[PDB]
């Protein structure tokens, strides 16, 4: 009694988990870049 | 003998074969995107049997679907076109000459 009990947010905890997010994030839209790249290469076959 | 069928051989149902193919192939392609379509393979030696005297074959996929269900290879389909449309043009260039021949031998021309 006579005290309020805070959040147990770990600050730290919640950057670190950020900036992984982040390079996974942008690491699959490369993936996806490259996906539409192969299928406009893959495309001449048909160009007769 | 001097006959049509005889002097034309199987050129002249081997060109029906190839436009059906490629009727197939072309409807893979376009039905590539709607779910839960199948892709439809063709027999050709089939095909070729019956159209010289007168079922569905479904294409296995190299790799699951994504959750849709299509399992059209839109890599494997335009192979598959290019190969027929080479093999279409030799046909009609075989039937074409079976005619020329044909005509070449009736005028002696």
């Amino acid at each position: 009694t006579g005290a309020i009990e805070g959040s147990n947010v770990n600050a730290v905890g919640e950057m670190t988990a950020l900036i992984d997010l982040q390079r996974q994030f942008e690491m699959q839209v490369k993936m996806m870049s490259t996906a539409e790249e192969m299928d406009k290469s893959s495309d001449s076959l048909l160009r007769m | 003998a001097i006959s049509f069928d005889n002097a034309l051989g199987i050129h002249q149902h081997t060109v029906g074969v190839r436009e059906r193919n490629a009727e197939v192939i072309s409807t893979n392609i376009a039905q590539a995107n709607t779910p839960g379509y199948k892709a439809r393979g063709l027999d050709f030696a089939k095909e070729l049997q019956a159209a010289t005297s007168g079922d569905k074959l479904y294409r296995l996929p190299t790799q699951p679907d994504t959750g849709d269900g299509n399992t059209v290879d839109l890599d494997l389909e335009r192979n598959l076109f290019m190969q027929n449309q080479i093999r279409h043009q030799a046909s009609l260039d075989f039937l074409g000459s079976k005619f020329k021949n044909l005509t070449k031998a009736i005028k002696g021309e």
